[PDB]
């Protein structure tokens, strides 16, 4: 039996919907909240880790924020393990486009590429899709800052503010009432943190369980400078918003 | 690997085609109406949720050629795969045959991706249906084709696919005629706007319109334009 | 809030109470069955009753001892009894029930064997009136049924001259709904021999071995009779081919399948039992009931033709008050090979289009619409010409 | 779960620590403790997930005062009792220890 | 009806179990050999409050005790070890340690010896202790 | 409002019924006439004291029968011959005399708790036009189920056999379950109703016996409507594997063919089947001539959704706020159970206010919750 | 767990105590009510707590056949189960499905 | 039960249970009512073998045709000390 | 069972999926075919589903080559693979030999494609899991045996026929062929015969926007008749029903 043990998970269900794609969205609700908010002067990505312990080293932990290129970083909500493979495929693809055109990859193309890989797993091979959801902070000069979510089916939706992972619905109602189209990065930093404080996964929100990163156009000459804050710089902003 | 993900049925069917059409059903709604001097594909847009930046959000109508357009219904993941593949086909007709693609060629090509996954194993057909329309070069004849996830295609004068396609189909029985399609760009556009305002409703925010005019003219009608047709038709 | 809304609630509750009061005073009862011609009955009521003369304690012989018997009462209690005042020894058999006197046990009146059958007295039924002329289709096919079942019952004169032993068995098979039972109900009015009809999924019960008993007693009761027909209906559940699972409770069902085999052949051959098997399917039946030695000649009653469908529809439209100008040949063209139960519903759905218009008659036109309706539903479903595949 | 047949759907949260303290307090009025044993103190050592877990701290504590043979339930019993249930709490949160053999 | 007499008898157990309660006496002890035969109105507290589990795994000092109390009962030669037999099998029940020792007194008797040797005790140990998917007979999981 | 007088009229007649009946009993009942008094003398002669119920196993035609009693001794009973000798058949319960057993009489009806399940205990007060709309798919159940029983007149005119059976199917919340209860309220024919999920037991062989009972009661009661609610619940439902499972499912299906028409030739039974999975049914049942016209249900369109919402808002208190006409507009080819759930939930939003005005605001909040069972019980939300 | 009390008081306690409100408002009185969450948060104890104040008989059903010993299957004990609740009105059938029977 | 008593009154009695395969089944009871007869009768053996009767002169020999037809309290040594296979 | 494998023998002794293929011809819009020695006519039912359909660009008539015509009826997802293959095969023959391909040889080649079920049987490459679901009426004229009509099964078997009707209404068509076929038909008498048998198995009004006729003639080649000619022939059939 080389078909007696195959179950067929690259098939549609009577609904027109893939079993494994539906299940993946569940397993991503396990991972903690991850937020993207698009101000106009940048993009704020803020994620709360899905594990914490006190003997865990969280000062060097990378488990949510990863740089694909110098203007495009992602937040991860799902398995770290599943996301890693896509993260390194992303690095290759972004740099490939820079290598051949001598121009940094727009945000659109990269997002579309990773989505194709996810669809490719359900299209053929009998492979399961990597259950990842990314929130992409990206800059290009053609649309300015672009914000995107991709889901494990391989589809991308533009956003102004969006959340995945734990307490996705709660987070979203907070963004809708508080958002201005004229928000600064400062306003968006405070909004991101206050939203994570109501969708917190312990009972207290702590700097050492937060990864926080921005991409700012404040950096001179028109450059975009990604800064991934240290937990001790996240602490500073945690006192700004007065959680602490 | 070639372990059937498409396999024959006791009714003389294929399982994945029956499931595919229902996957096309639950997806978005496309209406295609062709005049004597235009084609119009207007489609349903999911932008119900707020804080969505509708501008950078993917379109329901993608141009494949400078006068051949394609719109879609079904899985939104699968459609984008086809749209990359079609773009290769478009450059290949130019490569070996010169001239930009004919509508009829491109219709057989999309269907030929579907066909492949229909007979072989290790693959399953995409749950995607398309309305392909446009001009052939040096023709001012509108072409309106439909592809379905079986790998079958049909020519139409009007067609609608998606959700509550029957409501829209019946509305066009009483408006549109094979005999004498609308003789104007705007009349065609307004008939497609009128049909969409039944089911999709919800302004120019969910309703889109793309117009192709004969011999290499693709124009897109912005939200504001769409809104003005909406109010006039509402009043009338 | 209106000034009446307050007061509807009170009148409403007065209705609740008084329904109760009305029932309470009228009283509730169950009446005994009666007879107006009876207004005197006790003239011989006391002759049947009144001391011991006697309604009898029922027993059963478990052993004939050559000259007394050992009975088991229905009290469970075992006793020695003998012959009373009106019985031969010839009368008393083994396994024969006897009525013995309640006070001292002695054989009063012999009685037929075995009071275990009581749920086989729900499966003996009286024949319907269906003329032979009404047929499930006009073919020679019902004539073959008339050689296997019918003719040797009326005249054994010809089957003795041949010197053959009449075939007793037949299969009735073919696609569902052709009137396979319709041609056998026609035969049931006709033969004027008792019909006992059987359900195959009424032979299954929670404790197994109960259903072995049931099957057996029914068949031997037909052996007591002469000129009877046991019509085994719906043996597609119990009578299909046996197969061992290895974990399933399929074995308990396979028990009654085996009892149906061992009664047909017996240790003595059939005592004037014509046997019919009604099967929706020929496709799965047991080779131990499909063997040609107990089902012998088996005649397939297959789908009606372009002519056979016209024939059925000529009966259906004969019974229908109609107006002349109809074509029954046309209707057969319009329908593909399809049941004569389809054609039985052309007329009724044509009777519904007659009633909307208000008619006392039907015409050709309303048969067109009726046919179109039934055909679309056939596509919408499965079984349009189907055998339920295979041979 | 068809809508039209269900018109209320009621979740029960695994407790707060404010809620987990009051469940300890409901059961502790049956008990006789040594005065000066805070039950707010017990609920903070716990993390629990049911009002049964804190029902079992009270139960185990009074079986420890049973062994000890004092009338009053001591402050020592509630240190140990928290840790017994906490060990048992974390030992069905792995994959589940059996309750029936 | 006969299966309804069984149920009627269980119902009287509940009635008398409830009635007995808050009295000096020890509330009924009952034991089971299968914990899948229970009902949710028998296992429910007010009838069965306490649940003393019985494992077959225990630990090394408590399996050590079972080898030793049944070793007190029998005679031995001081060549037999009781304590290098704890590690060789962990999935043992106590009745199966009563089996090992009782069989070692059978093997001693085929010699015509009345003291338990380590030839008698380890030959017996090996059989009637079957091979499982949990035991250390197959081990590479360390 | 102002139906008070109709309520009092009705009430008054109830008072008059109570009165006349009580007074009639009391010395004008049947106490003083010789065709009762002298007939009962000789009725009680051959009657007890104990009347010792039997079970009628078999009849013998000489005025005797073999009964087996519940107390376990058999009797070969006589029959007095005033109770009508052959009017009693196997399964009847018999009154035997305290002395030597004669069939004193015969009881018609002995209430089993097993026909309680089928038989009604409540009246389905919502009848025609409280399931209003689908007025084109109610002419295939009131021109072939209700109407032949009410008028055999129209069907004498065409001749042939009257309609037999229907199968209802379509999407959930099209009123399918209530339609059947609404035509049987009005005819007042013998309404048996059996659920689809009680045919399947975790016991075998007594499943088909239950189904066999249901139609014997129908044939015994000349005007008969049997609602089998849910017979998609026979191919999605199973218990254990030794008494539920496939074998049980096959048996029950086949029993039902014999019952419904088969060979029985029983009394006119209309069968009404609710299903929405129409391949759990035999290829000998979804042929017509047992079930004649087949009924499809689609979700009601917008002007039919005005009718559905109008049943519900006669019960609702109304305001100058309320706008019904926009509640229909958002809904597009939706079910009549969504509209029924919106108004019930709109009254739950009123109750929370603790106010007795139901406004447009209460309906629209409840409309978004009702569409939330279709967009968030879907975890993809917007079609991916 | 005080929150749970508010939610359940509206829909169980109010149309039994005052069905007058529910008639006028038009709200077709609450049908099934799902209680869920961890086992041990007194989901049963809340269904009890209503029953005392509502004056209902609290009938705990468990999907069991032990309480049955005169019908002995739960597929015929719905109608008769219902009718016992109507006699002993008002009533609460606490059908707690555990889904581990068998 | 009463043959065990008789066998303990009797000097050095050999008790053969012969072809026990259906009279030693397990718990089942998704069967018929028959399997509760199995179960009642089995419990009697367990008390007799081990309780305040422990046999030292009356002996049990149990013959079976496959020893996983038996419930594991009939495969429990210390009621069955030696389990002898005859090949 | 025997439908989960694309190469397994059943307890009848022949393939089950292949039976299902024969029961996929009964989902096709009837294609009728009359061969005589004056040329062979093929007619097909297009099937209108709406007046929104463009039907005079849809046809089930296909040109394989100049001297060979084909009509297909059954699943047409399958027929696209087979027709493209027929088109190559003909052209290959004319490449290799500068000669006309026989109708028998051309059909036999298409039967070789039809036998490609399995994924591990023999040596030859399997490009399918199952069988096709479409039958063909390849008509033609070769200069060896003259006019020819072949009926090819998705089995991988073929028969020469004088008249054949496939599609949904195939049995009702085939009854009319037995009584109405004879050797003394003409080209035009054959053409009216097609429409007669087609009218009965037509579910609509027989007209020229839901029926298409085509001939294969030696001297005209393969000509697909225009709807004007179809409309004329249809009307003259009604005049021969005005003779009865
Ligand atoms: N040829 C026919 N003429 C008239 N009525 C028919 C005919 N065939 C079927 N019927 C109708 O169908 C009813 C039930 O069909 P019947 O019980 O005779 O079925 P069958 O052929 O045994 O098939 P199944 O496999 O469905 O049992 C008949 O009583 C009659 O009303
Ligand atoms: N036309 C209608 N007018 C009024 N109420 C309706 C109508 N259609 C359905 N409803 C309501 O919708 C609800 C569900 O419909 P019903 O139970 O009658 O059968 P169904 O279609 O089988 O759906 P389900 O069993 O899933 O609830 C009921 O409360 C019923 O009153
Ligand atoms: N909300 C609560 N308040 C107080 N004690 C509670 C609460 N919920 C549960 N408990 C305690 O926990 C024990 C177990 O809960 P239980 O009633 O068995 O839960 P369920 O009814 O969900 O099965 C109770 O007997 C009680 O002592
Ligand atoms: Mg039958
Ligand atoms: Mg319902
Ligand atoms: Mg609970």
């Amino acid at each position: 039996g080389s078909r007696r043990y195959d179950s067929r998970t690259t098939i549609f269900s009577p609904e027109g919907r893939l079993y494994q794609v539906e299940y993946a969205l569940e397993s991503i609700s396990h991972a903690g909240t991850a937020i993207g908010i698009m101000a106009s002067d940048g993009i704020v990505l803020a994620a709360e880790r899905k594990v914490t312990s006190t003997l865990l080293e969280q000062d060097t932990s990378t488990e949510k924020l990863y740089k694909l290129n110098d203007k495009i970083a992602v937040a991860v909500a799902g398995l770290t393990a599943d996301a890693e493979i896509l993260i390194n495929t992303a690095r290759i693809h972004a740099q490939n486009y820079l290598k051949t055109y001598n121009e940094d990859i727009p945000v659109e193309i990269l997002v579309r590429r990773l989505s194709d890989i996810k669809q490719g797993y359900t299209q053929h091979g009998g492979l399961r899709p990597f259950g990842v959801s990314f929130i992409y902070a990206g800059y290009d000069d053609r649309y300015g800052y672009q914000l995107y979510t991709s889901n494990p089916s391989g589809n991308y939706t533009g956003w102004k503010a969006i959340s995945v992972g734990a307490n996705t619905s709660a987070a979203q109602t907070l963004l809708q009432m508080d958002y201005k189209d004229d928000m600064k990065v400062d306003d968006a930093i405070e909004l991101a943190l206050k939203t994570l404080s109501k969708t917190t996964d312990s009972s207290a929100l702590t700097y050492d369980r937060l990864e926080f990163a921005t991409i700012r156009k404040g950096a001179n000459d028109g450059e975009v400078y990604q800064k991934i804050f240290k937990p001790q710089e996240i602490k500073d902003i945690l006192v700004k918003t007065g959680i602490t | 690997y070639d372990r059937a993900l498409s396999i024959f049925s006791p009714d003389g069917h294929i399982f994945q085609v029956e499931y595919a059409l229902e996957a096309v059903k639950r997806g978005t709604c496309a209406v295609g109406v062709k005049g004597k001097n235009c084609v119009v594909l207007g489609c349903e847009r999911r932008s119900t949720l707020k804080l969505q930046d509708t501008r950078i959000t993917p379109s329901k109508v993608s141009k494949i050629d400078s006068h051949v357009v394609l719109s879609f219904s079904g899985l939104n993941a699968d459609s984008r795969i086809l749209i990359e593949k079609a773009r290769v086909e478009a450059q290949s007709h130019r490569l070996t045959l010169e001239d930009p693609v004919t509508v009829e060629y491109l219709t057989r090509y999309v269907a030929g991706v579907q066909q492949r996954y229909t007979q072989s194993g290790g693959v399953r057909p995409f749950g995607v249906s398309t309305l392909i329309a446009g001009f052939d070069p040096r023709d001012d004849e509108p072409k309106l084709y439909q592809t379905e996830p079986s790998g079958i295609y049909s020519s139409w004068s009007a067609q609608t696919i998606g959700r509550n396609s029957k409501t829209v189909r019946e509305f066009l029985e009483k408006n549109y005629d094979r005999k004498e399609p609308p003789a104007t760009v705007e009349e065609c556009v307004k008939l497609t706007v009128r049909s969409l305002l039944e089911v999709v409703q919800t302004g120019a925010k969910n309703i889109e319109i793309t117009v192709v005019k004969p011999d290499s003219d693709i124009v897109a009608l912005s939200s504001e334009e769409i809104n003005q047709y909406v109010t006039q038709i509402e009043q009338e | 809030a209106a000034p009446y809304a307050a007061k509807l609630k009170q009148t409403e509750n007065d209705l609740k109470d008084i329904e109760a009061r009305i029932k309470e005073k009228a009283g509730v009862k169950e009446s005994d069955t009666g007879l107006a011609p009876s207004h005197l009955w006790d003239i011989m009521g006391d002759r049947q009753r009144l001391g011991e003369e006697h309604p009898l304690q029922v027993a059963r012989c478990t052993k004939i001892i050559k000259g007394k018997y050992v009975i088991n009462l229905k009290q469970i209690a075992k006793f020695v009894v003998g012959l009373g005042e009106r019985v031969r020894p010839k009368d008393i058999e083994e396994g024969m029930r006897v009525g013995v006197d309640r006070s001292k046990y002695n054989i009063e009146l012999p009685l037929p064997p075995r009071i275990d059958p009581s749920v086989t007295m729900m499966t003996v039924e009286e024949k319907p009136d269906v003329t032979y002329s009404d047929v499930g289709g006009c073919k020679d096919q019902i004539e073959k049924l008339r050689e296997v079942v019918e003719l040797p019952l009326l005249s054994p004169e010809r089957f003795a001259t041949l010197g053959i032993d009449p075939p007793k068995g037949i299969l009735l098979y073919g696609p569902p709904g052709t009137g396979k039972t319709l041609c056998a109900r026609a035969v049931a009015n006709r033969t004027d021999a008792t019909f006992i009809r059987v359900i195959g999924s009424e032979l299954v019960q929670k404790y197994v071995g109960e259903g072995a008993r049931m099957v057996r007693e029914l068949f031997e009761m037909a052996r007591t009779k002469k000129a009877c027909i046991i019509f085994f209906d719906e043996i597609d559940a119990v009578g299909g081919a046996r197969f061992d699972d290895g974990a399933g409770g399929d074995n308990e069902v396979q028990r009654t399948m085996l009892e149906l085999i061992t009664q047909l052949d017996g240790f003595d051959p059939r005592g004037n039992i014509k046997v019919m098997f009604a099967t929706n399917r020929p496709n799965t039946l047991d080779p131990a009931l499909l063997r040609p030695g107990r089902i012998d000649r088996k005649v397939e009653f297959s789908l009606p033709d372009l002519e056979g469908r016209a024939n059925i529809f000529r009966i259906h439209s004969k019974s229908m008050s109609v107006e002349r100008g109809i074509r029954w040949e046309l209707i057969s063209r319009l329908c593909p090979n399809s049941t004569g139960a389809e054609l039985r519903s052309v007329c009724t759905e044509a009777g519904m289009f007659a009633i909307r218009a208000r008619r006392k008659v039907a015409t050709e036109k309303d048969f067109l619409k009726a046919v179109d309706k039934v055909i679309s539903g056939y596509k919408k479903f499965s079984s349009t010409s189907r055998y339920m595949q295979y041979n | 779960l068809r809508p039209g047949r269900i018109d209320r759907k009621i979740e029960f949260p695994p407790p707060s620590v404010a809620a987990r303290a009051e469940i300890l307090r409901i059961h502790s009025r049956k008990m006789n403790l040594t005065r000066g044993i805070n039950l707010r103190k017990v609920a903070e050592k716990m993390n629990g997930c049911s009002g049964a877990d804190v029902k079992g701290v009270c139960t185990e504590a009074g079986m420890y005062a049973l062994r000890e043979r004092r009338i009053h339930v001591t402050q020592e019993d509630f240190e140990l009792a928290v840790g017994k249930v906490m060990n048992k709490n974390q030992e069905t949160a792995i994959s589940v220890a059996k309750l029936f053999k | 009806g006969s299966d309804r007499e069984v149920q009627r008898i269980l119902i009287e157990l509940l009635t008398q179990m409830d009635g007995f309660d808050q009295s000096t006496n020890v509330k009924v002890i009952m034991a089971t050999n299968r914990a899948d035969t229970l009902d949710p109105a028998l296992l429910r507290p007010g009838r069965l409050d306490r649940k003393i589990e019985f494992p077959s795994l225990r630990d090394r000092r408590e399996r050590r005790l079972i080898f030793g109390t049944i070793a007190s009962k029998m005679s031995l030669a001081p060549e037999a070890d009781l304590d290098s037999l704890i590690i060789r099998n962990d999935s043992l029940s106590g009745a199966v340690i009563a089996a090992i020792m009782q069989e070692a007194g059978l093997r001693a008797v085929r010699k015509n010896r009345y003291v338990i040797l380590q030839s008698d005790l380890e030959e017996a140990y090996a059989t009637q202790v079957k091979t499982d998917n949990t035991v250390d007979k197959f081990d590479f999981y360390k | 409002r102002c139906k008070l007088k109709l309520l009092r009229m009705e009430r008054i007649k109830d008072h008059l019924l109570l009165e006349e009946e009580f007074v009639s009993n009391s010395e004008i009942l049947k106490p003083f006439e010789k065709k009762q008094e002298e007939e009962k003398k000789q009725l009680e002669e051959i009657r007890g004291n104990p009347l010792s119920i039997g079970t009628l196993e078999e009849i013998i035609d000489d005025d005797h029968a073999i009964v087996t009693s519940p107390t376990m001794p058999d009797y070969y009973v006589s029959i007095l011959s005033f109770v009508d000798k052959e009017l009693l058949e196997p399964g009847c319960s018999v009154l035997l005399h305290h002395k030597t057993m004669s069939i004193v009489g015969v009881l018609q009806d002995d209430a089993d708790p097993m026909v309680s399940v089928m038989k009604m205990d409540k009246s389905p007060t919502e009848s025609y036009s409280d399931i209003g709309g689908l007025e084109s798919q109610i002419q295939e159940i009131k021109e072939s189920v209700e109407l032949p029983l009410t008028h055999p007149e129209l069907y004498e005119e065409m001749g042939i056999k009257p309609p037999k059976g229907v199968i209802l199917y379509g999407a959930p919340g099209t009123g399918k379950t209530l339609l059947a209860k609404a035509v049987a309220n009005q005819t007042s024919a013998t309404f048996l109703r059996i659920v689809g999920s009680e045919l399947i037991q975790k016991y075998l062989g007594d499943g088909p016996r239950l189904c066999r009972q249901i139609f014997k009661v129908a044939g015994e009661n000349a005007p008969s409507i049997v609602f089998i609610d849910e017979i998609d619940a026979i191919g999605t439902k199973r218990y254990d594997s030794n008494s539920g499972g496939e074998r049980e499912i096959q048996r029950t299906m086949l029993e039902l063919l014999n019952q419904l028409d088969g060979f029985d030739d029983r009394g006119d039974v209309k069968v009404i089947m609710a299903t929405n999975k129409i391949e759990t049914l035999d290829p000998a049942l979804i042929r017509p001539g047992r079930i004649d016209r087949k009924i499809l249900f689609e979700n009601p369109d917008l002007s039919t959704k005005k009718k559905i919402l109008g049943i519900h808002t006669s019960k609702m208190n109304l305001s100058e706020d309320v706008n019904l006409e926009t509640l229909v507009t958002t809904k597009d080819d939706l079910s009549g159970a969504d509209i029924q759930a919106m108004c019930t939930e709109a009254g739950l939003l009123a109750l929370r206010e603790r106010r007795m005005q139901v406004t447009a605001e209460d309906f629209k909040q409840a409309k978004e919750r009702v569409m939330k069972n279709k967009v968030e019980e879907n975890l993809e939300g917007l079609y991916l | 767990l005080t929150k749970q009390i508010k939610e359940i008081k509206e829909v169980i306690e109010l149309p039994v105590k005052h069905p007058e409100l529910f008639e006028s408002l038009g709200i077709a009185q609450p049908k099934g009510v799902i209680l869920y969450g961890p086992p041990g948060t007194g989901k049963t104890l809340l269904a009890r707590a209503v029953a005392h104040h509502t004056d209902c008989k609290f009938i705990r059903v468990s999907g069991a056949e032990l309480v049955q010993k005169y019908i002995g299957e739960g597929s015929r004990m719905v109608r008769e189960l219902f009718v016992m609740a109507r006699e002993h009105a008002p009533s609460i059938i606490f059908m707690d499905e555990i889904d581990s029977i068998g | 039960r009463e043959m065990f008593a008789y066998a303990k009154e009797h000097e050095p009695c050999i008790i053969f249970m012969d072809e026990v395969d259906a009279i030693g089944g397990r718990r089942f009871s998704e069967g018929t009512s028959a399997d509760r007869e199995i179960q009642r009768t089995l419990m009697e053996l367990l008390t007799q073998m081990d309780g305040f009767d422990n046999l030292g002169q009356t002996k049990i020999i149990m013959a079976t045709n496959r020893p996983d037809t038996l419930d594991p309290a009939l495969l429990r040594p210390g009621r069955l000390d030696r389990k002898v296979e005859i090949p | 069972e025997y439908d989960r494998g694309v190469s397994t023998f059943s307890p009848e002794g022949r393939l089950f999926q292949v039976e299902y293929s024969l029961e996929a011809i009964k989902l096709g819009s009837t294609a009728i075919g009359i061969a005589t020695k004056e040329g062979v006519v093929l007619g097909v039912e297009k099937r209108a589903t709406s007046p929104l359909l463009e039907s005079d660009s849809i046809e089930k008539i296909v040109e394989i080559d100049r001297h060979i015509g084909c009509a297909m009826s059954g699943l047409t997802a399958d027929a696209r693979s087979m027709i493209e293959h027929a088109r190559t095969a003909a052209v290959t023959h004319n490449l290799y030999y500068d000669e006309d391909i026989n109708v028998e040889s051309l059909t036999q080649s298409v039967c070789d494609l039809a036998l490609r079920f399995g994924e591990g049987a023999s040596g030859e490459e399997r490009l399918m899991s199952r069988p096709f679901g479409v039958a063909l009426l390849i008509a033609g004229h070769d200069a060896d045996d003259g006019y020819q009509l072949f009926h090819a099964e998705p089995s991988g078997t073929f028969y020469r026929y004088n008249a054949k009707a496939i599609g949904s209404g195939s049995e009702g068509a085939q009854a009319e062929l037995l009584n109405e076929w004879h050797s003394s038909l003409t080209l035009k008498e054959a053409e009216l015969l097609v429409l007669k048998i087609l009218k009965q198995v037509m579910e609509e009004k027989l007209d020229e926007n839901n029926a298409q006729l085509s001939c294969i003639t030696k001297q005209d080649g393969f000509k697909i008749y225009d709807n004007e000619k179809t409309a004329e022939l249809i009307k003259e059939l009604k005049e021969k029903e005005a003779a009865e």
